[PDB]
């Protein structure tokens, strides 16, 4: 009576599911990309030379008065 | 006129090393504030919640709050909670279903008895009475849907037409 | 349609502004120092004093849009290293048809203005509708960044403005492939070749490419030249954009010359070896010829031979408008499929196959290559398709020190045990005892690896991942399959399972149970129905949740009292329950790495194996506001996002009994709807 009930409930869930070593060992090699624009050296000298010429809890708080 | 100025300090403070304020760091500033205001009572701001709240001002689709999406979301707080303070005239703590439309009114929402009705079911569990983050919670969805629909409505005729896409994408941030 | 950026209604913010006798201030990219940079451009770098952010109309008196067409001259490079999207803008010049769709034409500082500007951008599968106030950084009283060499035309300049906007500022734009840009303003496929292993006829190839208006870019490398000289003795510039603009064959005192046309993207300081604007051997060419080809012109843009080109340069960058290759004679029929992930730190974020322990939690995504879409070029017969990964937003990261992903990702054959039976998830040892069937071509830190593949008919499994594990990031992949002759998925569904709740199929066991659990009144309430979800996921430890909120409970009434009791009677609390078993059944099978939530890849599988057909947007929205900052997903978020969809779908049928597009909603019940479910 009830604590039945409870656990009928639980039991029509029902039950879940159900080592090895790498066998083939696959592996992956990373490259670098080219970035475009990344060097400083890359603009313009004309406007290279332009552009080179409470603590928070308390303080909002204090918001709510 | 530089309430700006400080608030943009303020908020660096807080964002953390992104610039944003997340819904785990947000909860945690909630938190930590109305653990001062024992009137402004709640159980407390959880994840659910403030995900939910981020979801909503998340305008740029960061998954966080920049700094124009937490001031937008910080100062209706700030006017919400003048709101709940005012129309708590029972000083409770809380909004009981008898203080709910006066203070929706305040805010800006104009319902009705069953609209209102619909509301304290909804998020007063508490014998019709709503916690402070109850509260915000709901205004700020109901803020959120009111812009969508201001916005969805540019001729203003005060009708909207969705198709099946864009009404779940609104709807399910609510 | 195309996707409002920030929810900016272009029309709608111009016209306020004109009836305000105002101008546009973007609150979302504010004219301020955090819009310029972070760290070189940001606000405690010297480089930045003096700047001032300008109207057009604050620095001349009669600004221009556009003023004798929207040309590549129009495009000069300034203070920021972004040659690679100026490139990007200056090939898109060359193509009307496309530049009319990022550069909405018509607008003007003479008609309607208001200091507001529109652009449009693909972005990751999308078109982005991006407006921009009109000030732009100056300092001196000049344009600090892209500029005309038309001194009062603005067009360009406020192009790069929107497109530093989407990305949080102007420093995010140094640094990049010329693809990137050429992609975001085409959508188109990307097709690569490294010119010290060119292919037979790339003169031909480069032709069919700009005749086709293919948008084309090269570059020299530069890690691996002149190490602190970027700039060559001839005048060419390594690490660097350029783009491609024609390619004509000359006769010239009796011999074929092959020449290519290049522009540097400063709109300056030109190539100065043979057939450059002052060499002599153009006295060498016919007259009409030499007078339509070449100018004596200091604009960036110059001729050199293709032997020249092939020697000097390292990589042609192009992007085409289909997904047929540029060395294929005919068009073929072509299908997009559109999907998206999310790697995430703790969850999916598994690395790639060198990082096996992990790797298997990666995402995975169906291939399937029908017979019927068999070709045989190249006298190979199988499947052709493309995949293209690309990682998302990564430029907002370079405020955080991060930037690209090192990525790729691997193909392989589903078991036919497994065919024809989606869910399936490939396990560990089924990754530590089979290789990939194929690969991306490498692991890059690029936005894209795009790649080209035939394989037999079948279903695959890619694997998308960055290189090292616990990496964030989204991405989203293209799949372009060759078709044979058809006209699967546009629409938005949901297809879900029905249930029996009549009379005739409730027995006295379960009558026996409800009454139970109803007790006093015969009705189980929303508080009941959360204790006994409390008391049912106690005893299980495959089903974690952060206890079951009482507001989620409320859904789960509302969803199904259909009379309007409040409260949940038999039938009603029959179907909540199977509603509840199929729910749990979902969660657990689907759940593979058992750790008794969802990940938002496990999420993806969960909404499609519940009967949901949704677009990628729909996706993200989902996992945002029902997932953690981990984007996690427990059963009681899981059980509230799956009941409000079905909610949602069902009170969008209803309200539109016919099935047009369309529902039609007043901002009254608009809110009532959207805030409050189940009225109707
Ligand atoms: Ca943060
Ligand atoms: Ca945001
Ligand atoms: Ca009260
Ligand atoms: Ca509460
Ligand atoms: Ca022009
Ligand atoms: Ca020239
Ligand atoms: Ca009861
Ligand atoms: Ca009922
Ligand atoms: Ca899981
Ligand atoms: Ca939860």
């Amino acid at each position: 009576e009830l604590d039945d009930a409870l656990d009928e409930l639980s039991d029509s869930l029902g039950q879940r599911q159900p080592p090895l070593d790498d066998k083939v060992k696959e592996k992956i090699k990373a490259e670098h990309s080219e970035k475009l624009g990344e060097r400083d050296d890359t603009i313009p000298p004309e406007y290279r030379h332009l552009l080179d010429n409470q603590d928070p809890i308390d303080a909002l708080s204090e918001d709510l008065d | 006129s530089e309430e700006e100025r400080q608030f943009r300090k303020l908020f660096v403070q807080l964002a953390g090393d992104d610039m944003e304020v997340s819904a785990t760091e947000l909860m945690n500033i909630l938190n930590k504030v109305v653990t001062r205001h024992p009137d402004l009572k709640t159980d407390g701001f959880g994840i659910d919640t403030c995900r939910s709240m981020v979801a909503v001002m998340d305008s740029d689709t960061t998954g966080k709050l920049g700094f124009e999406e937490f001031k937008y979301l910080w100062n209706n707080i700030k006017k919400w909670q003048g709101i709940y303070k005012r129309f708590d005239t029972d000083r409770s703590g809380t909004i009981g279903s008898n203080e709910l439309p006066g203070a929706f009114e305040a805010a800006g929402f104009h319902l009705n008895q069953h609209i209102y009705s619909m509301i304290i079911r909804r998020y007063s569990d508490e014998t019709g009475n709503m916690d402070f983050d109850n509260f915000i919670s709901c205004l700020v969805r109901l803020d959120a849907m009111f812009r969508a629909f201001r916005s969805l409505d540019k001729n203003g005729t005060g009708q909207i037409q969705v198709n099946i896409q864009e009404w779940l994408q609104l709807t399910m941030y609510s | 349609r195309a996707i409002k950026y920030l929810n900016q209604d272009y029309e709608t913010l111009r016209n306020e502004c004109l009836e305000a006798g105002a101008l546009f201030q973007d609150p979302s990219f504010p004219a301020l120092p955090s819009s310029l940079g972070f760290k070189e451009l940001g606000p405690y770098s010297s480089k930045t004093r003096g700047i001032e952010w300008k109207r057009p109309t604050e620095i001349c008196a009669d600004p221009q849009f556009i003023i004798g067409g929207a040309t590549r001259t129009d495009i000069c490079q300034g203070a920021l290293g972004d040659s690679w999207l100026l490139a990007a803008i200056a090939s898109l010049t060359l193509n009307e048809e496309i530049l009319a769709r990022v550069v909405p034409l018509d607008q003007s500082f003479q008609e309607n203005y208001a200091g507001i500007f529109h652009f449009q951008f693909w972005q990751y599968g999308e078109w982005v509708e991006v407006v921009v106030d009109d000030r732009l950084p100056t300092k001196d009283g000049e344009l600090l960044f892209v500029h005309s060499a038309e001194g009062s035309e603005f067009w360009s300049a406020l192009l790069e403005k929107a497109y530093a906007k989407i990305n949080g500022c102007y420093e995010a734009l140094s640094g990049g492939a010329t693809t990137e840009g050429f992609e975001d303003f085409t959508g188109g496929i990307a097709e690569w070749y490294e010119l010290r292993k060119p292919p037979p006829n790339l003169f031909k190839i480069i032709q069919k490419a700009l005749e086709k208006g293919s948008l084309l870019g090269c570059s020299i490398d530069i890690t691996s030249a002149a190490d602190s000289e970027a700039v060559t003795y001839q005048k060419l510039v390594k690490g660097h954009a350029y783009s491609v603009t024609g390619a004509e064959e000359v006769e010239s005192s009796g011999s074929l010359q092959k020449l290519i046309r290049i522009r540097n993207p400063w709109g300056q300081v030109e190539w100065t070896g043979k057939w450059n604007d002052n060499c002599p051997s153009w006295n060498t060419v016919d007259p009409e010829v030499r007078a339509n080809l070449t100018e004596r012109q200091e604009d960036g843009e110059f001729w050199m031979s293709f032997s020249d080109f092939l020697r000097h340069y390292s990589r042609l960058e192009i992007c085409n408008l289909t997904p047929d290759t540029l060395t294929c004679d005919s068009y073929k029929k072509w299908k997009l499929t559109k999907m998206d992930g999310n790697w995430r730190r703790g969850s999916t974020a598994g690395g790639c196959r060198n990082y096996p322990n992990t790797f298997w939690m990666n995402p995975q995504y169906l291939i399937k290559l029908e017979e019927e879409d068999e070709d045989d070029e190249d006298g190979e017969r199988g499947c052709t398709f493309l995949v293209g990964l690309i990682q998302k937003h990564r430029r907002r990261q370079r405020k955080m020190g991060e930037d690209m992903h090192t990525i790729g990702f691997g193909i392989y054959e589903v078991p036919e045990e497994l065919t024809g039976q989606t869910n399936i998830h490939l396990s560990k040892n089924f990754f530590l005892t089979t290789r990939a069937r194929e690969r991306s071509d490498t692991f890059i830190n690029l936005r894209e690896v795009l790649n080209r593949f035939k394989l037999p008919p079948g279903e695959y499994v890619l694997v998308p991942s960055t290189f090292e594990p616990h990496k964030n990031g989204d991405f989203c992949i293209r799949v372009f399959s060759e078709k044979k002759a058809d006209y699967v998925d546009d629409e938005i569904e949901a297809n879900i399972e029905e249930i029996e709740a009549n009379e005739e199929d409730i027995g006295d066991g379960f009558r026996r149970l409800f009454a139970q659990l109803a007790g006093e009144d015969a009705e189980i309430s929303a508080f009941e129905l959360q204790t006994i979800l409390r008391r049912v996921l106690a005893k299980r430890e495959d089903i974690k949740s952060d206890g079951f909120s009482i507001e989620t409970c409320k859904i789960m009434v509302d969803m199904l009292d259909e009379d309007g009791s409040g409260k949940l009677g038999l039938k009603e609390f029959y179907i909540l329950w199977t509603k509840i078993q199929k729910y749990q059944k979902i969660y657990r099978e689907i759940d593979v790495d058992r750790s008794g939530t969802m990940n938002s890849y496990e999420m993806r599988k969960a909404l499609e194996e519940a009967g949901f057909k949704l677009p990628c947007q729909l996706h993200q929205v989902i996992v945002a506001r029902f997932a953690d900052d981990e984007l996690i997903i427990d059963f009681d978020n899981f059980v509230r996002c799956l009941v409000r969809l079905e909610i949602l779908f069902k009170i969008f049928k209803q309200l539109d009994p016919e099935n047009t597009g369309t529902i039609q909603l007043d901002l009254i019940s608009w809110l009532s709807f959207s805030v409050l479910g189940k009225l109707a």
